């Protein structure tokens, strides 16, 4: 049973570190010899070989807040371990194993209840695009570095702002075209699916499209050896150029009497498609994969509106768009010098863009940063001493694993943990909800969270204290397996 | 005589190793068991069912004790956690008497009269209750509140004794004619609901297909309509080749979907008769909204569950090939609607021609919550199913054990008397049930169970624990109750297995 | 090192006070000791056991040798403080473990023993002065579960007549009382009920032919330490002495008859080859003084003492009984029986008794005992912490409850479970502030300890607590222990 | 709470060891011990009295269950075997419970819970049985069954009783002032007699020493008086010898009288010769090396004024006995006084062909009349052979649990450990530990009946008409010993070094 809990102890230990927006980047060389430096405690829970099965369960729930909400990882299993931490000195007193479960429920169910008591939300809309790029701030502020988050802010929201329409979203359009070279701050923003191509040729003011599919990309004797291919890729490209296509897709490289026949016809030979954008494009528009050159029909086509060059970024690129949303796809362009800075900075668009998507359908916003936890551990622990009987010490137990977050995000940033987390306790008690735990001072000083602008989603926590505790409770109530 | 007391020696070593792992898996306190078996998969069990069948067993006696324990679970689904842990200590109580120097078939001896004279106690302890539905409702919540968290338990006792009542042909009960479990990822776990009808895998996929039909009858089929881009290279290895070919494919279900139409003007000539199609495999999407524009209902994607289902209670004559488009394969539903909830489409078949199949709905938000319930449901029809055919209902929560222990010492050296303390070893290890239930639930094993070994009447009084309190509580009135088949193939499987052990020597 | 070694010296703390933790409380669980020799000892007393116990480190010894200093002084309790300081040091390496400063950890520690020291007094019950019910109480509260529970009805009359007869008023009205002034003579031969109380000291030794002007009504003492001669050829400083006359001059050393003769021409009668326990309460019983020196020879030598000598032969016995004294400081006690292993227990637990009564005269308090006012105390510094911020709030808070393990042992080996005994007590402590309830040492059951009647005084338990606050705050002090090795 | 657990181990098996050790020295079909000094002496031994004494232990803390159970031995005389075994299995009784995890002090307080009953059962199933001889008789032989044969209890019970009825005085009942042990190496075990008086060493060496002394009166004399420039050395010495002989006659015409007052004499020392000629020309019985036991018992019994020199020669320091002779029997000879002038001090005769097996019928002889002694000095009697142990099981488990309720299992614990001494005296005399065992748990009363097993069948035998009986100071002091003893090493901690 201690061993569990140890392994749990030391899978929120591995991912305490990189807690917060001073998390402490890890290395990864996996199994097949990748190399990231990065942040996300998903990333890392998604290559590290968790062996013991008791941690399965927190990396299960933490999988399973991911697939909701997309950020409140790291505070799950942060939370857990707490809850876990506690819970074994709980049982050194002298409580039952079933007593922590049923007293850490109780104190669950009131902290659900009193999450929604502290909400400052969002003012009228998910459009006016200054309001919303400082509501998307927080959540590239905890993953990237703070300083470059005002472009970014603005890169990553003016994209997702396109469609906030009749109420649905679709976090897969928005999309990262991958464009090395020049520095952050030469990123900017298009409208429609968009990627590098090679040639010219291109039909730029189309109607709705026809726009050929790819699943898969490319004496005397000789002479006629020579014709008999130049009329085979002929009539090939024509197999393509029947039914009046005006773009040929190929993922690979161009050919020379190809791209001759495809400037006969008049017919933009687009090249060097990626292994992701073969299902991306024929989402799109409408498009069904087909492997040769041959086998295009009418029937066997997708349709865009409008293919050209853009030249944005300094590169030549070709644009899709004007779909049946008409304005569905909206990638956004992410320039970088190198490679490990920028699988960071993607994961920090879609980790903002999914926080975009909860604020569809939630507009209720918490001061974070030590706010709301704070807040919850005086509530609950104020609430702990109301019941008796043996859930009295449990209720105690829950509310300061809260205190396990500040904390958390107290080392995280060069700040003795006791005095800070004494002094927000105190402030709290008079300088109510609003305040928590400021990062830029090296001294440990509170700053209200709310001028600040560092909020984050109520139902990212809502969920996450539901989703930790069940983890803690089904971790709990095992003894062990022959192993 | 060493000889003997080495195989005593490894059968009590073996029946303890079983007994504290099933000790700790008993009660509604209990706490689950996790199994790992090579692969990293990961199951949550409570129940000592799953925990015989899988477990990677250490010993060699200890597969044969498993293996007897589950020819006892055969008939009584739950009660093996108590079953193995009443031999392990049955045997163990042996041992206190063979260490002194007895024979051991002077306890088989005593085991045999002992068998009896609790069967006699059983026989009268009981009270043959009528079926009204309360006293199945009480049964399938103390059945149900092993498993799960207790008020979860009293949610779903109504939602297993409701379904429980939609059998009611007194030839032959069965639970798995007609209740068919399945589960919806809605995030929530409360709504586990029994709908008087064939629940089906999906729903209308298209928005013009019709979400009502009321007057319903049924084209089966399982070979494919859809517009079949084969799984083998589609584009084969000109282009006017292909450009008809599979526009064959598409006038074969043009003329199929002319026979549809063909077929819905056979009956349908009124619009009250409403009808819906089912094929196992895909639609296809311009006969998708070409029956949409006719309002029939749709769907792929179905399981052979269903379809025996269909066959079974809708009275649907199943269809293979399309020639035979005839009014005569049919069913009929008087109720098909599709039910979307959480994220996925969900139709719903009821008020066919003979209602006898039921559908055990679980609502789940994880899959561990959902094998859990889906097991406290199944454990808990299975519960009062033997609470129905048997005509009595006994008390439970471990009063019959104390009152047969109360039973057992006041048989007197009538017995044998060598034979005497074969009784007296069978009567003490009874008592171990209220011990670990009590010690499950954090009360003391000693101290509970001497306040219920104290009969609270002039009779050895019907008093269980109480898994809240630890105190002696009498099980009739609050109705905490087993059926009697389970305890009494408890008692006779273990005594035979007990007296089957006890009489090893050597092994080779 | 550092901290490293500061948690070795509370671990060699809490592996001292967690040996003896069990043996408090009137249901003390047994323990065994063996030499390496094969002998085979069964106690029940903890200083019994902190006696032969070895010990390798030396933070232990100095832990150990605080409270043997506190041994002497008031009485037991010896276990208590080494039980309450290891509790209280354990819970400080959790704040050590916080990479805090011991020096914030000791000044909470400290806060929260003036905290101790005052609500200890809110809760102080005062008892009358002399009042033989009460007084009867004292022994009913602090001499039961031991051997005087046959023998309690001689001992509560011994408590009375000692404290009042060991009374100093020096600064004020007869404030200190003493241990050692109480003229014990601890002498088998008759029955335990001729142990009885006098006034005077009484002395083993008599002159070894008793020929002499001997038993004066008022005998005025002069002390020597030199021996006495036959004469010139002292008798000269023997004539001297007849400038003041006094009517006794003792010495320590032997006098034949002739010599005694002489002192007769003087009239001044001497004693010889005495013990030192029987010279101090000489002196004290009646307020000698000694000088030879001829200038220093005035009317300042002679000091007029007692009213009666007598020579007494109580059990054929040489006996000299100096009674009807001048101060009634040194007065007689005898103890009679067969045997002396019950009447000593009456001594000791009676000096401690006599300590008791000393407070009674200062501050005749007595606290609810048996962990009431541990809980009193715990539950009015935890309200106290909550209001208190600074780093200093969780380890003033951390002795509110690193010290109810007073309850907490005592509901331990007394066969009851300690978590739902202890959070019922605490359940009607905290709302239920004016109650002071005890957990009973008998049947394990949380009773009201002032209808139980077991009181302990206020300033045994604010010793006891004292000294556990300054044996931590000792320990945690405590660097390194570099010396060598 | 593993601490606690390792000492509880390492204390229930040392007093299973002590147990195992001294359980079959319990009953008639006992078996001895060879106690083996380090010099290769034998000593067989039935009896746990010296049995825990010689023993080599090897055990520390298997000593102090040892140290506690001669101080029984002092206060109850013979059964500390069974002191020891009920203290071993009290413990294991209580094993049985504080391994299942509870705490020891509900087992203490449940062994006193049974044990002030089992005293109120004790004072009420007794007998107060009058000081009749048949009674002391039938003390003797049960407590000399356990150590003898029982055609040779039935020898010596007859030559104890008589000599504790010799100790029937106002209030002064004393064994070890009157009643000595003399063993006589000849041919025949069955001829133990109670002797009114004295046996001295040895006897007359001449044939001119008479044999019948009436009005005997007896000299004691610590000097020899053997023959012990040198031809007239030892000649001179030779002449203390004279005058030694010469004052012999002084007094020998100077005590006389008549011839009806006899002279008797002995020595710690050699008689000479001729002096033993010129003693026996008189008729004067002579010894040399009588023993310093002999000495306090002519004080104390047969009135000897004690002498040592020969210038006091005096008439009044002599003794006063009607019957001095000399025996021999065997090899040797012994000097019989008896009709002692205030006859106190007896002498039991122990004849026999052997030494060691002789000193274990001393020693069965001492405990059967210790046994009688207390027998006497007990205002009652008791029923033996595990008939109120029996009868104490079926108080205590029928003793309610209006005890403590948890501490009722303690209750049950002392119950059924009071149990084993019938199990061992079963499996001793070599029946069925379990099955006469409940044959004497079915009361033959609609109480529980004072049955005893017999130790030649296997049978629930009452032993209320058999007379197998005990004295109420040995089951009374165990039940008082016992339960203290055990909560002693109950609530043990661990070790120091
Ligand atoms: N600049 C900041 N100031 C205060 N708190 C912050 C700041 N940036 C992030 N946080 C806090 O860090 C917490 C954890 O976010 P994190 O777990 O890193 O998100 P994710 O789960 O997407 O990685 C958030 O609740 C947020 O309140």
């Amino acid at each position: 049973v201690y061993r569990n809990i140890q392994a749990c102890k030391e899978l929120a230990q591995t991912t305490r570190t990189a807690y917060g927006p001073n998390g402490m980047n890890k290395m990864v060389i996996n199994h097949l010899e990748k190399l990231f430096v990065t942040n996300d405690a998903a990333t890392i829970l998604r290559e590290l070989e968790v062996q013991h099965p008791a941690a399965k369960m927190i990396v299960m729930a933490s999988h399973m807040q991911e697939q909701e909400v997309g950020d409140g990882t790291n505070f799950v299993l942060v939370f857990a371990g707490a809850l876990l931490e506690l819970a074994e000195e709980l049982l050194r007193i002298g409580l039952s194993v079933s007593e922590v479960i049923e007293g850490y429920e109780i104190a669950c169910r009131k902290a659900h209840e009193i999450l929604p008591n502290l909400v400052c939300c969002s003012a009228k809309n998910l459009r006016d695009i200054d309001e919303v790029s400082s509501l998307l701030r927080t959540s590239i502020m905890s993953k990237q570095y703070g300083n470059e988050v005002f472009l970014a802010k603005l890169i990553a929201q003016a994209c997702v702002s396109i469609f906030p329409d009749s109420g649905h979203f679709n976090v897969d359009n928005i999309r990262v075209c991958k464009i090395l070279g020049s520095g952050i701050s030469s990123s900017s923003v298009l409208h429609g699916m968009v990627f590098k191509k090679e040639t010219e040729g291109d039909v730029t003011s189309v109607k709705d499209a026809k726009i050929a599919v790819y699943s898969c990309p490319f004496a005397e004797e000789l002479m006629n050896f020579s014709k008999g291919e130049e009329n085979l890729m002929d009539a090939q490209v024509k197999a393509i150029a029947d039914t009046g296509a005006n773009v040929v897709v190929t993922g690979g490289k161009v050919a020379d009497m190809a791209l001759h026949y495809a400037n006969k016809y008049n017919i933009m030979l687009v090249r060097l498609n990626s292994k992701w954008d073969l299902r991306r494009l024929c989402k799109t528009v409408g498009a069904t994969a087909l492997p040769r050159l041959t086998p295009p029909v009418l029937e066997e086509m997708g349709h865009c509106d409008s293919v050209y060059l853009s030249e944005v970024g300094d590169t030549q690129v070709v644009v899709f768009k004007h779909e049946k949303e008409d304005g569905a796809i909206s990638t956004i362009v992410l320039r970088g010098s190198t490679d490990n800075l920028m699988d960071d900075i993607e994961r920090a668009v879609d980790d903002g863009v999914n926080t975009f998507k909860v604020l569809t359908r939630d507009k209720r916003l918490v001061p974070g940063g030590g706010a709301t936890e704070i807040e919850l551990a005086k509530q609950i622990t104020s609430y702990g001493e109301t019941c008796p009987g043996l859930e009295q010490y449990a209720i105690k137990k829950f509310a300061e694993a809260f205190e396990a977050i500040p904390r958390a995000l107290a080392e995280n940033s060069g700040v003795k943990a006791n005095e800070v987390i004494s002094k927000l306790y105190a402030v709290h008690q008079e300088g109510n909800k609003n305040v928590g735990l400021d990062i830029e001072a090296e001294v440990p000083a509170v700053k209200d969270m709310l001028e600040a602008g560092i909020l984050d989603t109520y139902l990212g926590k809502y969920w996450a204290i539901k989703l930790a505790t069940n983890a803690a409770v089904t971790v709990l109530r095992v003894d062990q397996i022959i192993m | 005589v060493a000889r003997a007391q080495a195989a005593l020696a490894v059968n009590i070593s073996a029946a303890r190793g079983l007994q504290d792992v099933l000790r700790t898996n008993l009660g509604p306190k209990g706490t689950m068991k996790m199994l790992v078996s090579g692969a990293g998969d990961i199951k949550l069990t409570k129940d000592g069912n799953v925990l015989l069948h899988e477990m990677q067993i250490q010993h060699p006696t200890a597969s044969l004790i498993a293996k007897v324990a589950t020819a006892q679970d055969d008939i009584t689904g739950d009660g093996t956690t108590s079953n193995v842990l009443i031999i392990g200590e049955l045997l163990k109580q042996a041992d206190l008497y063979i260490s002194e120097g007895l024979h051991p078939r002077i306890i088989t001896e005593g085991f045999e009269a002992a068998k009896e004279k609790a069967l006699q106690f059983l026989e009268e302890v009981k009270v043959s209750r009528e079926m009204d539905r309360e006293t199945l409702i009480d049964v399938a919540r103390t059945s149900l509140r092993t498993k799960v968290h207790a008020e979860l338990a009293d949610v779903l006792t109504e939602a297993v004794v409701d379904s429980i009542l939609a059998i009611k042909k007194q030839d032959e009960p069965i639970d798995l004619f007609m209740i068919e479990i399945m589960e919806m990822k809605h995030k929530s776990e409360t709504d586990t609901s029994l709908i008087r009808g064939l629940v089906l895998d999906h729903g209308a996929r298209h928005p013009d297909m019709k979400k009502r039909v009321e007057d319903a009858y049924i084209l089966t089929c399982n070979v494919s309509l859809e517009y079949e881009k084969t799984e083998v290279n589609s584009g084969f290895f000109s282009a006017e080749e292909r450009e008809k070919l599979v526009k064959a494919e598409r006038k074969f279900i043009e003329d199929r979907v002319k026979k549809i139409i063909e077929l819905k003007r056979k009956v349908c000539g009124d619009s009250d008769k409403g009808f819906v199609v089912i094929n196992q495999k895909g639609i296809d999407p311009f006969s998708l909204d070409a029956l949409s524009k006719e309002g029939i209902v749709a769907l792929r994607r179905a399981k052979r569950r269903n379809m025996e289902r269909l066959t079974l209670a809708c009275g649907g004559v199943a269809l293979n090939s399309f020639d035979d488009l005839s009014p005569d394969c049919l069913g009929h539903a008087g109720l098909v609607y599709e039910y979307t909830l959480g994220e996925e489409k969900f139709t719903f078949i009821e008020k066919c021609n003979n209602p006898r199949s039921v559908t055990l709905l679980i609502k789940g938000p994880n899959k561990h919550t959902l094998t859990q319930i889906k097991d406290a449901v199944r454990d808990g029809l299975r519960a009062v199913k033997n609470a129905i055919d048997d005509g009595c209902v006994v008390p439970g929560a471990g009063a019959v054990e104390v009152a047969m222990a109360e039973a057992l010492i006041k048989h007197k050296p009538s017995v044998k008397g060598r034979a005497q303390l074969g009784v007296q070893a069978f009567a003490d290890a009874l008592l171990i049930i209220p011990k670990v239930l009590a010690q499950n639930s954090g009360f003391d094993l000693q101290e509970t169970l001497v306040k219920i070994q104290a009969e609270h009447s002039e009779s050895g009084q019907l008093v269980g624990v109480d898994l809240n309190t630890g105190e002696p509580m009498v099980a009739a009135e609050v109705g905490v109750w087993d059926n009697y088949c389970v305890k009494k193939q408890l008692l006779h499987s273990c005594t035979v297995i007990a007296t089957n052990i006890l009489l090893v020597d050597e092994i080779m | 090192s550092g901290r490293k070694v500061q948690s070795g010296n509370i671990n060699a703390a809490k592996t001292i006070a967690d040996i003896i933790r069990t043996c408090l409380g009137p249901k003390s669980m047994m323990k065994m000791l063996l030499d390496p020799m094969g002998g085979i000892v069964m106690t029940n007393d903890g200083n019994a056991i902190l006696r032969e116990i070895q010990v390798q480190h030396p933070a232990a010894k100095s832990m150990i040798e605080i409270s043997r200093t506190q041994d002497e002084e008031v009485g037991d309790g010896t276990t208590s403080v080494i039980i309450l300081a290891g509790e209280m040091l354990s819970v400080a390496e959790h704040f050590l473990e916080q990479q805090m400063h011991p020096t914030v950890v000791i000044s909470a520690y400290r806060k929260a023993l003036d905290d101790m020291i005052s609500t200890l007094k809110k809760i102080s019950i005062p008892v009358d002065i002399s009042d033989s019910d009460m007084m009867l109480n004292i022994i009913n509260s602090s001499i039961t579960t031991k051997a005087i529970s046959r023998w309690s009805s001689l001992a509560c009359n011994i408590a009375l007549d000692a404290v009042k007869m060991v009374q100093f008023e020096e600064n004020g009205r007869k404030e200190i009382d003493i241990k050692k002034y109480a003229r014990v003579e601890k002498i088998p031969g008759g029955i335990i009920e001729d142990s009885c109380v006098l006034r005077g000291v009484m002395i083993n030794k008599d002159v070894t032919h008793p020929r002499m002007r001997r038993y004066i009504k008022n005998p005025r003492i002069v002390l020597l330490d030199s021996s006495l001669e036959y004469k010139k050829g002292i008798q000269q400083l023997c004539e001297d002495i007849i400038q003041l006359k006094p009517d006794v001059v003792i010495t320590e050393k032997g006098i034949s008859d002739l010599a005694q003769h002489y002192l007769m021409r003087a009239n001044i009668t001497a004693i010889r080859r005495v013990r030192k326990t029987d010279n101090n309460r000489i002196a004290r019983a009646c307020g000698a003084r000694i000088v030879s020196r001829p200038e220093e020879l005035r009317e300042d030598d002679v000091g007029t003492g007692a009213g009666l000598l007598e020579i007494k032969k109580i059990g054929d016995e040489y006996f000299t009984f100096i009674t009807d004294c001048k101060d009634p400081k040194a007065c007689t006690i005898l103890l009679r029986g067969a045997s002396k292993e019950i009447l000593s227990e009456v001594e000791r637990n009676l000096q401690d008794a006599m300590q008791v009564c000393r407070n009674v005269l200062l501050d005749p308090q007595l606290v609810p005992g048996g962990g009431a006012s541990e809980m009193a105390v715990a539950h009015a510094l935890t309200e106290k912490s909550k209001a208190m911020t600074g780093v200093e709030q969780w380890p003033y808070r951390a002795v509110a409850q690193a010290l109810e393990v007073i309850p907490r042992t005592l509901i331990q080996n007394c066969g009851a479970s300690t978590i739902r005994l202890l959070t019922s007590l605490r359940a009607k402590h905290t709302q239920e502030n004016c109650e002071t309830w005890g957990v009973n040492g008998e049947t394990g059951t949380l009773v009201d300890m002032k209808e139980l009647g077991i009181w302990e005084p206020l300033a045994v338990k604010l010793q006891t607590y004292k000294t556990a606050v300054e044996t931590a705050v000792l320990l945690l002090r405590i660097d390194d222990i570099v010396s060598g090795h």
